[PDB]
């Protein structure tokens, strides 16, 4: 699962709302070799600890805007979770342990078209059909 | 001092002297919307009566009928009937339409009426509340010349 | 004059049809038109 | 010479025939 | 230590970089690929914080560009004194400041535009100026046009002095960073040396040039008999029939000041507190005493901060001591840090200093506009009705642009110069930590006031059309009296010394000759309703601008907004659409709202003055105002603003063809063009326009006349900046042409 | 002109603020069934063209009617 | 729930993956480039729609598209 | 043919010459408008007749359209000059005025220089060398 001490943050207003209790809630988890201060994605500034840190955010763009901030503090070990309200913590970033910029094997060409972009079919080819013109199984 | 909301720095509120005082917490949590140990009819009956009583106010002295006396208090009552019919229409319409699988979230405070049998009982309270109050302030306004006398000793 | 009268036939009929379709019936109508907009499928 | 008092009430019940048939069409078009 | 440090010759002086435009940005110096390089060269020429990175080299560019700016004001200030010297009727106006109209700026005889040379009285043909220069030179003691000419010469040699000092302090002796960062020493010399010695120098001019000259001009010496101002110092017996309670000698007349027998000055340093009933302005004895109490208070307050002699205050210690062991207990909510780390904000970044110096200079220029109509300071200013309105309207617009600039650089500070290291839990961190509670309650009071100021104008508009004038918010129907503002008009007339200061409050009608200078401005329901239009439009102007300052870092939409920049169009069509999420597009939207706010301040002024203040007095005592009590009854419906103000008072700019007000009728209609022209850039987007250049580039590539500077449509930000630069130009010049055609058809 | 000059992300950060003040206030027992968003990009072009058109027609169809039925 | 398709004009410069704020794209191995990579979008349910991957693609008439489709609660960025 | 009487015997134009100022704008340019056709309100109209205003309308055509195609031909022959020098990116901002004047005096006889490129086929670019869209 997840664990860690929360950073020294004096409370905010841009934090979690009733969506985080009812639908989904994200959690970033990093570790720091320093008692440094960083900028919160929910507005303000907080002091991260020296052990395992743990911060609950509301949506995934707030975690990776924070994850792109820790990479400028030379902290590139963060794990992002997604916490459903029944307690199910899935682990979503980075999925394979490796960052999505550098290539790993076993990964799949998912949502890939084997044509140029300019040779997509016309929307009159797909008239009264279920598919869109960018799905288009020919080439 | 302003600390985070119930000890959670990640929640989006602050434990400020307005929402987390001793006074303003014991005033809000004792208003009939939040008072502990009330059936939802008695919540709505007390919420309604405080609202029918004042809503006849702004139409009997600055309304279109303010020049007369007997017809002024009718147009102030007729207003608070229509304000409180169309508001108690809107909360039967609210509970029909929000309790279908998401009872304000099954998974929490400031909205402790999450059942649809606790809201259909509330709607019966605000209707009979806001029209007992609309009549009590109507019977105290059409009988105002008879109530100026008994509060001045003019009736011996 | 100082009053809304009607010389036309059935002059009592705008007296009730103008409050009906404009401020008495639409809040019922906006309730019924809200109960199928926000009605759930299963 | 305007129309009578009854001719208004005659028009109101004749226009229930395209008022109900407008409901048969609006639901057969499956709102 | 507060010592001086410079740098000997840091920058060479050559025309080598004038041949390479765009040298400051690295992407602009590599060539002009498209026509966006043309526009990016001017949008980045003064962004000195992006040319370099170090604050030592930025602050030398700031300091040397102020000198080249001061050398631009001195060119314009030598053009106002030169036009009063050679192309004016200042001789004919000083003899008779009632019948002769103030005019400079004659027009050349070409293209038939000499019809603008209307008759100004006394055979002078020119344009009636409404800038108040003539009423200001009379208060300075100018009598002949030679003294105006050698002020315009003396400013041209002061422009070449200030232009030489910008070359000298960037190319020869440029200061270092620790010379700019002693702002305690700077406040000592600006309070005492600039604002204290400036109002001590001016109170020496007033009592030696202005107070003798304006005393003899009230007896009507008709500009032969008046002496030149050096003859009141060279001949000290000449200033003894005037002001006889003093001695007026070179050493013998000063010694009442040092022996503290200041009753010898009580005839030319008064505390009368009223308007001069022969001229209309304030007493120049009352003004000369005023600058002496200002120069004392500023030279005193310039010895507050600590330079290198130990004694004095330090702002570093005063800011860092406002934590919360030591506050008042009802405002002890601002942090155990307090505002430590805030002297490092206003010293290590010039955008933090510019946002305070613009909002203070903006709010000063509206306080100035509100005081020069109610306490008119110049002789024959208050009765020149074209000058009273064109000086209120000028400094309201000037002082409202600077407010929006004070909220632009309070947003460039957050995107660029904001540091979460030095601002942990201080008074600026704690504002961003609750910024959805500032904006929630601001967007409610903008909403509370929009219903209770504007929808009460729609209630009155419907009751007046219904034929129910007893049901609307009138002085005859449902009265809304300004209870707390009618009471301050009662206080400021029951505390009078013996003359009623500011006749706007009450008591007396100053009616110096012909027209009326000042009258009581009473307040009814039409003044209650219009001060809440101003309260509503100021709050939405704040709400637009404060939303761009607090949400310049991040939001719930884009949590990495400070990495996209200050001036970016959007973050794509995602999240439903995120156009105008930047901090720039809240300055852009707060410029329309500054416009709507200040155009109702100058419309409340222009109609309340005409109906309740200005007018003419007869031989009995009653006053017939310009529109005649029109504001009280008809300014409560905005059909009355349409009919009784915009339609009925534009009969002087509509019917201003074939006459001498002909240019105001053209600027009125040329103004309506630029407003409607602005809506091409505001309403449409650049993807239509880029896809329209491509069909026009084709017709040039066909005829082989295509350019290599490739034609691109303007940016998204650049297309919004030219849609607000035209709305705020053609909406101002149509009000400038209406305020001035209406009042220079009367006087 | 509000729907044509102001664009969508001015209003999404403002509805995000009024939806904060609704969740954190007492005695406000309503709650949105579907979350308030600022209405979309190609919608406010249509919502701001509907008012431009109606205000073009209510103004000229009241000037043409009243400047002919009064001064014939 | 948008639709991020990726076409074979890719060059494997990884610039769309570094520009994505929500980690929708990732680099998988391929044979038709010198980097041997091509982008793929496995987390298209996290597509916020912002088309920031489209401004970073350097191929002319870019090799990645975002087709804005049926928007949901995580494809519209609602923290409430 | 029309009711546009000349301004000599128009009974509404002679009042514009009766009460008028002098200076330079309503005396000599007003007696030069006397040979112009003017309607029933004394304002000189511009009609199109066969021969009485054949060259009277063709002087504003031929004088303008020469120095309309004199600005255009010196701007076209300058952009073609700086593209054979392979420096057109930087010569369009910094105008090489010894060449722009040389391409101006080559455009002084442009009607006998355009038709030397029409019959030679060098005025237009051919359709397979011009950038277009997906059509
Ligand atoms: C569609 C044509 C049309 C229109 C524009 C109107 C308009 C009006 N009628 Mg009506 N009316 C109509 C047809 C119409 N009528 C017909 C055919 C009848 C005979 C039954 C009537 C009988 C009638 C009476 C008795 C009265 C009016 C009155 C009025 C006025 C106020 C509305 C109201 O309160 O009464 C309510 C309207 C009805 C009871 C009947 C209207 C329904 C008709 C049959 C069809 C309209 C529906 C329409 C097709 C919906 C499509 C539009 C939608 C897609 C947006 C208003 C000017 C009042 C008046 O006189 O004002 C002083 C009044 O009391 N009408
Ligand atoms: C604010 C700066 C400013 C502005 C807007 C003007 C504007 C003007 N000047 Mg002026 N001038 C200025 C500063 C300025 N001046 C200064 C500092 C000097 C002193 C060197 C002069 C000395 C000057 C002279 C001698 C004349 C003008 C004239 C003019 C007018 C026409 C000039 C032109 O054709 O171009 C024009 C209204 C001309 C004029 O007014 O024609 C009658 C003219 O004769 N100016
Ligand atoms: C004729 C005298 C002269 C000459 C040849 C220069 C030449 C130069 N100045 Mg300059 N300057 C001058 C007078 C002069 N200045 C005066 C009178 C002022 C006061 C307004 C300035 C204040 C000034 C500033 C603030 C800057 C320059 C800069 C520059 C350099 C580039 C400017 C450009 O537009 O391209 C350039 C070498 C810029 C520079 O040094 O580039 C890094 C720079 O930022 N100058
Ligand atoms: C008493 C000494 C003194 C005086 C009079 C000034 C005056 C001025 N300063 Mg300076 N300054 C001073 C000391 C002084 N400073 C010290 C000790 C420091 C070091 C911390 C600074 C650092 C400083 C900076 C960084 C800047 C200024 C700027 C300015 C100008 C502001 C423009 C304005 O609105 O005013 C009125 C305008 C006038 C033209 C008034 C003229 C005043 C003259 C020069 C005084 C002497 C005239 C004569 C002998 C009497 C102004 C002329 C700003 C500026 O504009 O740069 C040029 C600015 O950038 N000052
Ligand atoms: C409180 C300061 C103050 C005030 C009220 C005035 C007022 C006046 N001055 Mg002035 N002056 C001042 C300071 C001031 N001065 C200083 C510091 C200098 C030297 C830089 C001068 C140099 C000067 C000259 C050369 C002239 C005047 C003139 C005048 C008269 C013209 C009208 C006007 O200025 O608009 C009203 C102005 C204001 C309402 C405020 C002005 C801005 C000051 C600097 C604000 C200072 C901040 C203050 C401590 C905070 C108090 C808050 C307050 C602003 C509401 C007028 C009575 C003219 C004159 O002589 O008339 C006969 C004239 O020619 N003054
Ligand atoms: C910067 C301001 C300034 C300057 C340069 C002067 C300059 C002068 N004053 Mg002076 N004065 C001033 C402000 C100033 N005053 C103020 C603020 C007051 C108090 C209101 C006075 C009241 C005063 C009196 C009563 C006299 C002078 C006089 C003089 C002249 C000779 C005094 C002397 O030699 O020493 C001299 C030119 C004397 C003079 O020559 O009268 C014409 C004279 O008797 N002054
Ligand atoms: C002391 C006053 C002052 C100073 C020094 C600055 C300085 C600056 N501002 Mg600024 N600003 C001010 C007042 C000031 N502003 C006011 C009063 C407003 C409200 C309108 C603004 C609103 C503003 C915005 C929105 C922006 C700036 C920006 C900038 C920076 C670059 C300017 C530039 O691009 O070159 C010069 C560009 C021009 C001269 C083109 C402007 C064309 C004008 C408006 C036409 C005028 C019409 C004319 C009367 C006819 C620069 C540091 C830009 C920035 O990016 O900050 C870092 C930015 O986007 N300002
Ligand atoms: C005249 C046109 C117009 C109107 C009516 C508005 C109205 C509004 N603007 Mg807007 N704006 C406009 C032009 C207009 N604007 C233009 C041209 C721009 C271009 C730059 C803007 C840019 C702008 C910005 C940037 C902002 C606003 C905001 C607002 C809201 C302010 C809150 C308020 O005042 O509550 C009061 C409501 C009114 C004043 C509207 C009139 C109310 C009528 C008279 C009562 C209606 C009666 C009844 C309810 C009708 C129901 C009948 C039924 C049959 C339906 C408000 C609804 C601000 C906001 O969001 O507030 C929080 C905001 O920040 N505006
Ligand atoms: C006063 C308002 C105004 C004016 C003058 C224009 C003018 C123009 N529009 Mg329009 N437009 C407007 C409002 C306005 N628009 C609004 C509100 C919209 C809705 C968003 C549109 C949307 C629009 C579209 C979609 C298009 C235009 C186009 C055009 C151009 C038409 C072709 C032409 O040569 O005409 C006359 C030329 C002029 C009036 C230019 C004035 C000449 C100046 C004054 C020269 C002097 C300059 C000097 C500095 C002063 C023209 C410049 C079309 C176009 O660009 O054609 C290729 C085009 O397709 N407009
Ligand atoms: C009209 C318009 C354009 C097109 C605007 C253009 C092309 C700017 C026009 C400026 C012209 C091109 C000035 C160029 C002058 C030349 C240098 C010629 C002068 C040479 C002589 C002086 C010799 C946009 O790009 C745009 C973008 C976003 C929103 C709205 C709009 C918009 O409304
Ligand atoms: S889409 Fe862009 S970043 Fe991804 S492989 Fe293609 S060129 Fe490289
Ligand atoms: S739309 Fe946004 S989140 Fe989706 S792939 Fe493009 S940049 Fe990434
Ligand atoms: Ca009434």
């Amino acid at each position: 699962t997840l664990s860690g001490q929360t950073p020294i943050f004096g409370g905010s207003t841009g934090g979690l709302l009733k969506k985080a209790e009812v639908e989904e809630k994200y959690a970033i988890t990093w570790t720091s070799p320093k008692e440094q201060v960083f900028e919160m994605p929910t507005g303000g500034a907080a002091i991260m600890r020296q052990g395992q840190n743990l911060l609950y955010l509301a949506r995934k763009e707030q975690c990776i805007a924070l994850g792109g901030q820790l990479r400028k503090f030379k902290i590139t070990d963060y794990k992002i979770y997604r916490i459903y309200p029944n307690g199910e913590t899935v682990y979503i970033h980075p999925a394979d342990g490796v960052f999505p910029e550098k290539v790993n094997q076993g990964r799949e060409k998912v949502r890939y078209n084997d044509r140029r972009i300019g040779q997509n079919p016309s929307p009159s080819k797909v008239k009264f059909s279920g598919i869109a013109t960018y799905d288009a199984p020919n080439s | 001092i302003i600390k985070p909301f119930k000890g959670d720095p990640c929640l989006g509120n602050l434990s400020t002297p307005i929402n987390d005082s001793p006074l303003a917490k014991a005033f809000i949590n004792n208003l009939p919307a939040y008072r502990k140990g009330l059936t939802p009819f008695m919540r709505g009956l007390e919420i309604g009566m405080a609202h029918g009583y004042f809503l006849v106010g702004p139409e009997v002295v600055i309304g279109p009928l303010r020049e007369s006396a007997h017809g002024a208090n009718l147009s102030g009552l007729i207003t608070a009937i229509y304000i409180a019919v169309s508001a108690c229409l809107g909360i039967s319409i609210f509970a029909i339409t929000t309790f279908q699988g998401n009872p304000k979230g099954s998974y929490d405070s400031l909205r402790p009426l999450r059942t649809r049998e606790e809201w259909s009982q509330l709607n019966g309270g605000i209707f009979l509340g806001a029209m007992g109050g609309a009549i009590f302030a109507y019977l105290l306004l059409e009988n105002f010349d008879a109530l100026d006398a008994i509060l001045r000793g003019a009736v011996n | 004059m100082t009053q809304l009268t009607g010389d036309y036939a059935a002059s009592w009929l705008p007296w009730i049809m103008i409050p009906l379709v404009f401020y008495i019936l639409p809040f019922p109508v906006f309730a019924i038109l809200f109960l199928w907009i926000q009605k759930e499928a299963s | 010479m305007s129309i009578s008092d009854t001719q208004v009430y005659i028009a109101l019940v004749v226009a229930l025939v395209p008022g109900f048939l407008a409901w048969r069409l609006a639901t057969e078009l499956y709102k | 230590e507060v010592r001086v440090v410079v740098d000997n010759d840091p920058v060479p002086t050559s025309f080598q970089k004038w041949s390479q435009p765009g040298h400051f940005d690295r992407t602009l110096a590599k060539g002009a690929k498209t026509t966006t390089w043309i526009w990016n060269l001017h949008a980045n020429a003064h962004d000195f914080d992006t040319h370099t990175s170090d604050l030592e080299d930025i602050s030398r560019k700031i300091f040397a560009a102020h000198f080249g700016h001061l050398a631009v004001v001195f060119i314009w200030l030598s053009g106002m004194y030169f036009h009063g010297a050679r192309f004016s009727n200042f001789e004919a106006w000083m003899a008779n400041p009632t019948g002769i109209k103030p005019s400079a700026q004659v027009v050349w005889p070409i293209f038939g535009q000499e019809i603008l040379n209307g008759d100004m009285g006394g055979g002078f043909h020119g344009i009636q100026i409404t800038s108040g220069l003539f009423q200001m030179w009379r208060a300075a003691g100018f009598t002949n046009t030679f003294q105006l000419y050698c002020t315009a010469i003396g400013g041209l040699v002061m422009a070449a002095l200030m232009l030489f000092a910008g070359w000298f302090h960037y190319h020869k002796r440029a200061p270092k960073l620790e010379w700019f960062q002693n702002t305690q020493s700077m406040l000592n010399h600006h309070l005492a040396g600039l604002l204290g010695l400036g109002s001590l120098g001016w109170t020496g001019h007033l009592i030696h040039v202005s107070l003798p000259t304006n005393k003899l001009l009230d007896t009507g010496v008709a500009l032969k008999d008046i002496p030149l101002p050096h003859e009141f110092i060279l001949n000290p017996s000449l200033m003894n029939k005037l002001y006889p309670h003093a001695d007026w000698g070179f050493v013998k007349g000063v010694v009442p000041f040092f022996t503290l027998q200041w009753g010898h000055f009580t005839d030319f340093l008064t505390f009368k507190g009223g308007l001069n009933p022969v001229t209309g302005g304030l007493w120049l004895t009352d003004v000369a005493h005023h600058h002496l109490a200002i120069a004392v208070m500023f030279i005193i307050a310039g010895h507050m901060y600590r330079t290198n002699w130990g004694i004095g205050h330090s702002i570093k210690e005063m800011l860092d001591d406002a934590r919360t062991p030591n506050m008042l207990p009802f405002l002890s909510f601002i942090g155990p840090v307090g505002h430590k780390g805030l002297f490092e904000v206003l010293t290590t970044s010039w955008h933090a200093q510019l946002s305070i110096n613009l909002a203070m200079l903006g709010s000063l220029s509206i306080i100035i506009a509100h005081h020069m109509y109610a306490m008119p300071p110049y002789p024959y200013l208050a009765t020149d009705y074209g000058t009273v309105v064109s000086l209120f309207t000028h400094h309201v617009w000037i002082g409202g642009f600077l407010i929006v600039g004070g909220a632009a650089h309070a947003a460039i500070y957050m995107v660029r110069d904001y540091d979460p290291e030095q601002n942990f839990n201080n008074v600026l961190d704690r504002v961003l930590r609750h910024r959805d509670a500032i904006i929630s309650h601001l967007a409610w009071v903008c909403q509370f006031l929009g219903f209770h100021s504007f929808a009460m104008y729609c209630h009155n508009d419907t009751m007046r059309a219904f034929g129910r004038p007893q049901d609307m918010f009138s002085d005859t129907g449902i009265q809304l009296q300004p209870v707390f503002a009618q009471w301050l008009q009662h206080i400021h007339t029951m505390t009078i010394l013996h003359d009623p200061v500011s006749y706007a409050f009450g008591g007396g009608v100053v009616a110096v000759g012909g027209k009326v200078a000042m009258m009581p401005i009473t307040l009814g329901t039409a003044d209650f309703l219009i001060h809440h239009i101003h309260a509503f439009t100021i709050h939405v102007t704040v709400l637009v601008l404060l939303k761009g300052v607090l949400f310049a870092r991040s939001s719930r939409l884009i949590p990495d907004k400070a990495n996209l920049g200050f001036r970016f169009p959007c973050d794509g069509p995602g999240r439903g659409g995120t156009c105008q999420v930047s901090a720039w597009d809240h300055v852009f939207l707060g410029l329309f709202w500054m416009y709507n706010s200040l155009s109702m301040v100058i419309f409340h002024f222009f109609w309340k003055m005409q109906s309740d203040v200005w007018g003419t007095v007869g031989a009995d005592g009653v006053v017939t105002h310009i529109t005649g009590g029109n504001f009280a009854t008809s300014s409560i419906t905005n059909n009355g603003w349409l009919r009784d103000f915009l339609w009925a008072q534009s009969t002087q700019v509509i019917t201003s063809y074939n006459t001498s007000l002909s240019a105001y009728g053209l600027m009125f209609l040329g103004g309506h063009f630029i407003f409607g022209f602005s809506l091409m850039f505001l309403f449409s987007g650049r993807g239509y326009w880029q896809e329209l250049i491509e069909s026009i580039v084709w017709a040039h590539n066909k005829l082989k006349v295509a350019p290599a500077i490739q034609p691109r449509a303007l940016s998204i930000i650049h297309g919004r900046a030219v849609g607000v630069a035209h709305y705020l130009l053609g909406g101002i010049v149509t009000t400038w042409a209406f305020f001035l055609a209406r009042m220079t058809a009367f006087g | 002109f509000m729907f044509l000059i102001t664009w969508r992300g001015y209003w999404q950060e403002l509805i995000e603020t009024l939806a904060w003040a609704h969740e954190q206030t007492p005695l406000s027992f309503g709650y949105w069934r579907d979350k308030p968003v600022a209405l979309s990009i190609v919608q406010a072009r249509l919502v701001g063209l509907t008012h431009f058109t109606v205000g073009y027609i209510a103004t000229y169809g009241a000037f043409l009617i009243a400047s002919t039925a009064s001064k014939f | 729930s948008h639709t991020v398709k990726i076409y074979d004009t890719c060059i494997g410069c990884t610039q769309c993956v570094r520009a994505c704020p929500t980690d929708v794209l990732e680099m998988v191995p391929w044979d038709g480039c010198r980097a041997g990579q091509i982008a793929s979008s496995p987390r298209t349910e996290d597509c916020v729609g912002c088309k920031r991957c489209e401004t970073a693609c350097p191929t002319d008439f870019l090799s990645i598209r975002v087709y804005l489709g049926a928007e949901t609660t995580r494809s519209m960025g609602l923290a409430y | 043919n029309t009711t546009l009487v000349p301004c000599y015997k128009s009974p509404a134009f002679v009042e514009r010459m009766k009460n008028a100022p002098d200076s330079y704008y309503t005396t000599k340019p007003l007696k030069a408008y006397s040979q112009l056709l003017c309607g029933e309100d004394g304002l000189p109209r511009i009609a199109l007749d066969r021969l009485s205003l054949a060259v009277d309308v063709a002087i504003p055509i031929a004088i303008f359209l020469y120095t309309a195609g004199f600005i255009g031909w010196s701007g076209r022959s300058y952009l073609q000059a700086i593209k054979k020098q392979d420096k057109a990116e930087e010569k369009e901002v910094f105008i090489d005025v010894p060449l722009f004047i040389s391409c101006m005096v080559m455009a002084l006889f442009w009607p006998m220089a355009v038709i030397k490129e029409l019959l030679a086929g060098e005025l237009v670019a051919k359709d397979e060398e011009i950038p277009i869209s997906v059509r």
